[PDB]
């Protein structure tokens, strides 16, 4: 029943912007936490960003502080990731993946049971 | 003045010897126990 | 986790289900008395 | 953070033979409640990864019974009794204690 859809991500000139949109269909997107993942072709994954419920708490990984812009719409059940200052090492498979975490000590960057469908971003 | 729940204000602006007719302004049915009237400059 | 349950649970409203499982908008009016001087009731019916 | 290690990374295993997969942790993942906090995943080629074992021991939804995780404290082990052509995938490991969600380097299982 529950599945995740992505949109956008393709050929882009480096040093610009791009749009990737993550819409959810069958879960309580207000209550669940949300997370962001980068995966290059040829080496495994890397977490880049995470947000708690209702915005407010936004976190970034080490190489991506300020480079990436994150935003959330609780009405239309859409997750956005606004893109700034693209680099050739950012050519990776970008996809939204959700977290369980709803408890006090569940640590929104933690246990992520589902993952989204997937799209590839080519910065070239 | 504050009697039977409602709160009343009376006034008269004039251009202290003399006699004045204070008219009411508005009655506010607030319903508050009232004790202090710290003014504001 | 196991035996540590999130207390809230979703309706998951579906247009397909029956009338007993349909969403319903409920508005509850409330009134008591006497807590202040009275302020609200119906309009005065004035004539010529 | 947690310096994580998955070794060995490339695993040529004959189908039908068991395969042993390990991931190692610098800090103890045993919490005050007695439970293990490290999660085992598989990524198919072109298909999104799945949670295979949460908390080291129990049934994730849809996972067949011959997948089993072991370990305590720092030394954990993932074991499959029988490996087939549907068991090809690259095996990761993630924690849940600290702020950065640290992944593994990925354990590629290969069919000979």
């Amino acid at each position: 029943e529950v599945q995740l859809l992505e949109s956008g991500g393709g050929v882009v000139q480096p040093g610009g912007s791009l749009r990737l949109s993550c819409a959810a269909s069958g879960f309580a997107f207000t209550t669940y936490a949300m997370n962001w993942v980068r995966q290059a072709p040829g080496r495994g994954l890397e977490w880049v960003s995470a947000i708690s419920d209702g915005g407010g708490s936004a976190y970034y990984a080490d190489s991506v502080k300020g480079r990436f812009t994150i935003s959330r719409d609780n009405s239309k059940n859409t997750l956005y990731l606004q893109m700034n200052s693209l680099r050739a090492e950012d050519t990776a498979v970008y996809y939204c993946a959700k977290t369980r975490g709803r408890g006090l000590y569940d640590y929104v960057w933690g246990s992520k049971d589902y993952w989204g469908q997937g799209t590839l971003v080519t910065v070239s | 003045k504050n009697i039977d729940g409602y709160f009343k204000i009376y006034s008269k602006h004039t251009p202290p010897q003399g006699f004045s007719a204070l008219e009411p302004l508005v009655d506010l049915p607030i319903g508050i126990n009232i004790t202090r009237f710290q003014t504001l400059l | 986790g196991f035996n540590c349950y999130f207390p809230l649970q979703s309706y998951g409203f579906q247009p397909t289900n029956g009338v007993g499982y349909q969403p319903y908008r409920v508005v509850v009016l409330s009134f008591e008395l006497l807590h202040a001087p009275a302020t609200v009731c119906g309009p005065k019916k004035s004539t010529n | 953070d947690i310096v994580m290690t998955q070794s060995p990374l490339s695993l040529p295993v004959t189908p039908g033979e068991p395969a042993s997969i390990s991931c190692r942790s610098s800090q103890s993942l045993l919490h005050s409640n007695g439970y293990n906090y490290l999660d085992w995943y598989l990524q198919k080629p072109g298909q999104s990864p799945q949670l295979l074992i949460y908390l080291g021991s129990n049934r994730a939804s849809g996972v067949p019974d011959r997948f089993s995780g072991s370990g305590s404290g720092t030394d954990f082990t993932l074991k499959i009794s029988r490996v087939e052509a549907e068991d090809v995938g690259v095996y990761y490991c993630m924690q849940a204690l600290q702020t950065p969600g640290t992944f593994g380097q990925g354990t590629r299982l290969e069919i000979k």
